[PDB]
């Protein structure tokens, strides 16, 4: 049979994904603003760079 | 036997639910609220590129902000360039209809494909000069959706049969295979550190794999659509997943759970594509309204609207220094802002 | 690839003779093509250029209005006629390709030539004519250039061949850049005005002429040649 | 200017060249759309038609005039996501043999999903009925009937409109347009008037079906021309 | 004697304004859906547009005769004014009647054609097609600037008659093969379509007939004019060519209305606007 199959499957996919560290969302959120910030000065679409570097 | 194993995967089901409830504490507009606004930004059309004698579908930019590869229904690849505005390359295809191309780091090889079921690689270094039939990879059940180059030897690629496999260029057969799946996979997204890789498919649900164990560690859901693009972020820990719903979302790779929702009452056309920029404080995605609407990756507040293109916005890119942006639709017409 | 010429024998001046070049094995047609002769023991001098498509056909100053060069698409064939021959005519002529386009190698092969017996521009100048160096160490050459090389989009347009006794020349570099098939012991380094080349560490089989030519003008223009002794 | 700059300005002037030279090709030729189920008889309308492999082209040319026609073979059910790049297409032409009593519902709820998709509003549809013999010689012999599982077979009289073929039973005929009627009736739906069904009749002998089909798009292309160049 | 007096002057005037009026509307309501709008511009829509601003010179030319139609003796605002205002005049009829022959010639070519050699549309075969024709009205028109001059309305001298008799009878042409194209396509395009195609059949023959009943008096005028040998032939002139003048200008209001309100997409437009 395939079903029990798939089941089994599925079953063994869950217990390894359950198996994950997980962080809380506020260092989550500190590290993202802080990698954007370090190249908030290097985007050329948030600050507009004169006509003598396009 | 088999209900024990139905309620045994529920039970873990709610339990991971649980437990990434349990780990969101706040939310990130509760801690990005102090930030400066954004405001304003204008783009306009500095280059116009025309010659499709179809409609645009997908467009990838080379390891360089110069050169640019883009997919017509015609059957033909045209490679673009920015600065001078002429026509470098034309490839002829055997199959019209493609959907998805990409090119290669080392700049030598192009790949592309659709409704062929066939993924066809070319070579540009060729010592004849004329460009040839390279690669013939065959073997796919389904459509091809989306084709991304990893490194000069392997190619990962995604079908519509809910099977997606890393083949390698030397030898032409599967090296791993993806069945995690339950849909149509729609997009890809590589990370930068070339190890990973997140796809969205038909499932409304979005899974990130690994290029060695080839094994699914975490599965994002919430979407109430068919999600169609996907794109990771600049440092390789988030990626923005768009659907028909109107409802951009942005999912973590170290949090396992949504972060940061994008919609808007006066939108309900679907998102066709979804790129981040060069330092990821602008989300930029493209609608069915015939327009593409840049938001704040932190605010979700409307930065910009861009109404260049009469037709559906199809594909849409970002230079990898963020110098300009690539914007295709069904009007034959590539224009390039900024 | 594959380039064979034919044509070549004793002509006496004021004569007419009509130079073939048979192209096999690449794409003659989205090839551009040059003729450059070379007198014996003598530099090389650029003879004329055609495009794609017959578009963009030019000729040197001092070959203007007499010589004349067409393509067959159709039949791979390229056809030079020559007419009022002069006394210092005799030299060596080679066919060779070039494509243009973002990322190319222009002049890239060279073709086996024929010989002929009869009876302002960038001049490229060479303060090193012969270096006998040993084989093993580095190997340093000059070039001095009378007009700046570098165009307003901020590419050098220069190109150096390795003219080996008794063979063709064969293109080292073509923009600090490395031309396909040549290994990484070349390089290149300079100012728009002076540029210097540099070999790591020379063998037995690089020994040969060095050219230099600039690409900023069609008037193209080749140095003196810098030999080396084994 | 450089001479590389002109010399790729050149290049690219080529390159356009050649993709006006191809327009002349591309635009003077009709990409046509064949869809049917996996019962249907769109293998021997191919083969016969010649006047892991993924979509599937056959180019014939009839009356002066090429079409080329694109078959899915190799995709699975799922349809709404592949076929809105089969937008801007000449015609659909969706084969369906009506001789499977059992099946009709199923063919009824794909045609009925192609007809109604948000893409494919302006693409009309031409409907072919495929296997008349076959039918013809089981409603004849009444082996399987059709009130067996449409309960409307029965309340359903002959139009006075009909104009059958001379040398053929009453019941054929009542059967060919009921069923007919039935498919123009889910056809109709949602119409507005953008685009119209092209009820016909085939089999697998016929040969004529290119003649119906040329017809057929040149009643597209007038109705095309007229909602474009002003007088609809 | 006085010329159109107010027993005649008033009625004429009032339907003058109300024409006017409703030409102005439709045409700004015509011209206001080909600029803000991309999937108006059919290769169609460029005549379209092109006649549309035609008769928009035409109707602003208008007050300009109106007003010569109270007081003619008094000056006519400018000795270059009135002899540029009959050239543009003329131009405009001269670029819409041409106009109207490329446009059924387009209709035939697209509407009657067999499906091999029906595709051109290269847009830059419409541009140079109305710039040609621009400049072909421009041309005939030209003339119309040589005849006019100052000689005591600013009326021409009565020393040219010949050369106004034969440049007339050149431009009599511009009503025979644009009569003898649009009747002959039309008529196999309501021929094939025939043997809502009804709809269109209708709408041809009541364009074809307007364009008769709205051209044909005209030139009668233009002939009639040049046969003005007789006293009472100058006030048979008069009574004439105000009526020619009064339907040339039901022409060019009820043009856009004929051409553009019966197409589904131009209402589409207007409703959306
Ligand atoms: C001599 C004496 C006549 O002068 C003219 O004929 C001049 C030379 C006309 O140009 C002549 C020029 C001529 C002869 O060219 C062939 C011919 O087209 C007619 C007669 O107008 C002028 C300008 C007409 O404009 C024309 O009115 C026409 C009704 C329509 C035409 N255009 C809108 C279509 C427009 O230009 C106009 C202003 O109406 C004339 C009004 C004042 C009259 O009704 C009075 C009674 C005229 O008959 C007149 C002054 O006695």
């Amino acid at each position: 049979t395939a079903s029990i199959a798939q089941a089994r499957k599925l079953v063994e996919q869950l217990k390894m994904e359950a198996n994950i560290d997980r962080i809380k969302v506020s260092k989550a959120a500190a590290d993202l603003m802080a990698y954007c910030e370090a190249h908030a000065k290097e985007d050329p679409l948030l600050t507009p760079v004169p006509a003598s570097e396009n | 036997e088999l209900d024990q194993l139905r309620q045994e995967a529920e039970q873990l089901k709610n339990q991971i639910r649980d437990a990434r409830k349990a780990c969101a504490d706040a939310t990130l507009s509760q801690i990005t609220n102090n930030i400066d606004p954004v405001g304003r930004i204008q783009m306009r059309t500095r280059r116009t590129l025309r010659g499709h004698l179809a409609k645009i579908y997908a467009m990838h930019w080379g390891t360089d902000s110069r050169l640019l590869v883009s997919a017509s229904q015609d059957g033909k690849l045209i490679i673009w360039d920015s600065y001078t505005t002429n026509k470098v390359h034309a490839i002829p295809l055997r199959s019209s209809w493609v959907m998805t191309c990409a090119y290669a780091p080392s700049g030598n090889y192009v790949a592309c494909g659709g409704l062929d079921n066939i993924c066809s690689i070319y070579n540009l270094k060729t010592r004849e000069g004329n460009v040839r039939v390279s690669r013939e990879l065959a073997g796919h059940t389904g459509y091809l959706s989306c084709c991304r180059f990893l490194d000069d030897n392997q190619i990962v690629t995604s079908s519509g049969d809910t099977t997606c496999a890393l083949w390698d260029i030397e030898t032409g057969q599967q090296t791993t295979t993806f069945t995690g799946h339950t849909g149509d996979v729609m997009s890809l997204s590589l990370a930068p550190d070339t190890r990973l890789f997140v796809s969205g498919a038909c499932d409304a649900s979005a899974k990130l794999w690994d290029v060695r164990e080839g094994m699914c560690r975490q599965t994002f859901t919430g979407h109430e659509s068919d999600i169609n693009a996907i794109c990771f972020f600049p440092n390789g820990n988030a990626f923005a997943t768009g659907s028909d719903d109107a409802t951009c979302r942005l999912f973590d790779l170290r949090a396992d759970q949504e972060l940061m929702t994008y919609s808007h009452d006066n939108i309900i056309c679907g998102i066709t594509s979804v790129s981040f920029s060069k330092s990821g404080r602008l989300l930029l995605a493209g609608y069915d309204d015939f327009n593409c609407n840049v938001w704040d990756a932190l605010k979700a507040d409307r930065a910009g609207v861009l109404a260049g293109h009469d037709n559906r916005v199809s594909c849409l890119g970002v230079t990898d220094d963020g110098m300009a942006v690539a914007t295709g639709s069904w009007d034959s017409f590539l224009k390039i802002w900024n | 690839v594959q380039l064979v010429e034919s044509g070549g024998g004793l002509v006496q001046p004021g004569g007419s003779r009509k130079l073939s070049c048979s192209a096999s094995g690449f794409a003659f047609s989205s090839f551009g093509m040059h003729w450059v002769r070379q007198a014996p023991e003598k530099g090389l001098e650029w003879v004329a250029y055609i495009s794609s498509g017959s578009g963009t056909i030019y000729y040197a100053d001092t070959v203007k209005g007499r010589f004349t060069i067409s393509r067959d698409d159709p039949k791979n064939t390229l056809f030079l006629q020559m007419t009022s021959l002069r006394s210092e005519d005799t030299a060596m002529y080679y066919c060779v390709r070039s494509i243009y386009y973002y990322g190319s190698s222009p002049f890239d092969f060279w073709g086996q030539g024929t010989t002929l017996t009869v009876s302002a521009d960038i001049v490229m100048t060479q303060a090193t004519s012969s270096v006998p160096v040993t084989p093993g160490e580095s190997v340093s050459i000059s070039c001095r250039s009378s007009k700046s090389l570098l165009h307003s989009n901020g590419n050098t347009y220069l190109y150096w061949f390795l003219q080996r006794p008794g063979q063709s020349p064969q293109l080292l570099i073509y923009r600090s850049n490395l031309a396909s098939g040549v290994p990484d012991r070349f390089s290149g380094s300079g100012s728009g005005t002076a540029f210097t080349l540099t070999i790591s560490r020379l063998e037995a089989e690089d020994v040969g002429v060095y050219y230099c030519m600039q690409h900023l003008e069609y008037p193209l223009t080749f140095g003196a040649g810098t030999k080396l002794e084994l | 200017l450089s001479a590389e700059d002109k010399a790729a300005v050149e290049r690219s002037k080529m390159i356009e060249k050649q993709l006006q030279k191809d327009k002349q090709v591309y635009r003077r030729t009709l990409r046509l759309l064949l869809l049917g189920a996996d019962n249907s008889g769109k293998s021997t309308i191919v083969k016969q038609m010649r006047i892991t492999s993924g979509i599937f082209e056959t180019k014939f040319q009839v009356d002066k005039v090429n079409f080329h026609m694109f078959d899915v073979g190799a995709q699975r059910d799922e349809r709404r996501k592949w076929i809105q790049c089969f937008n801007d297409v000449t015609a659909i032409i969706f084969v369906v043999d009506s001789s499977d009593y059992n099946r009709l519902q199923e063919a009824l709820n794909d045609f009925k999903s192609i007809w109604n998709n948000r893409w494919l509003r302006t693409i009309s549809v031409i409907l072919f009925l495929n296997k008349q013999d076959l039918l013809a010689e089981k409603v004849l012999a009444g082996k399987s009937k059709i009130e067996d599982y449409f309960p409307e077979f029965a309340r359903y009289t002959t139009p006075e409109d009909a104009t059958p073929e001379p040398g053929e039973d009453p019941r054929v005929t009542r059967a060919k347009y009921f069923i007919r009627k039935e498919f123009v009736d889910i056809s109709t739906a949602s119409g507005d008037g953008r685009h119209i069904c092209y009820p016909h009749f085939t089999c697998s002998v016929d040969t004529e079906n290119a003649r119906r089909i040329f017809n057929d798009c040149k009643d597209i292309i007038l109705q095309m021309n007229l909602r474009e160049y002003n007088l609809v | 004697c006085s010329p159109f007096p107010l027993g005649a002057l008033v009625p004429v005037t009032a339907v003058c304004l109300c024409l006017f009026v409703v030409g102005v509307s439709g045409n700004v309501v015509t011209v206001m859906l080909i600029g803000r709008y991309r999937d108006m511009r059919t290769t169609t829509n460029l005549y379209l547009g092109s006649m549309a601003v035609s008769d928009l010179l035409i109707l602003l030319g208008l007050p300009f005769d109106l007003y010569r139609l109270w007081r003619s003796r008094p000056w006519v605002f400018g000795p270059l004014l009135c002899r540029l205002s009959l050239y543009v005049g003329e131009g405009c009829t001269y670029a819409t009647l041409l106009h109207m022959t490329a446009l059924s010639v387009e209709r035939y070519l697209a509407i009657c054609r067999p499906l091999r050699a029906r595709v051109l549309v290269t847009r830059r075969r419409v541009r140079a097609l109305i710039a040609v024709l621009w400049a072909v009205a421009l041309l005939s028109a030209g003339p119309f600037l040589f005849l006019v001059g100052v000689e005591q309305e600013c009326r021409p001298s009565p020393a040219q008659l010949g050369a106004l008799r034969v440049m007339l009878w050149v431009t009599t042409a511009y009503f025979f093969l644009p009569f003898l194209c649009l009747s002959i396509l039309y008529g196999l395009i309501g021929r094939e379509l025939w043997s809502g195609h009804r709809q269109t059949v209708r709408v041809l023959l009541v364009v074809v007939l307007a364009f008769i009943i709205c051209w044909l008096p005209f030139h009668v005028g233009r002939i009639i004019y040049i046969n003005t040998e007789d006293s009472r032939m100058m006030y048979f002139s008069q009574y004439f060519n105000i009526v020619a003048l009064q339907l040339f200008y039901l022409s060019a209001s009820i043009n856009p209305i004929l051409y553009n309100l019966i197409s589904k997409k131009y209402r589409a437009a207007a409703f959306k606007l």
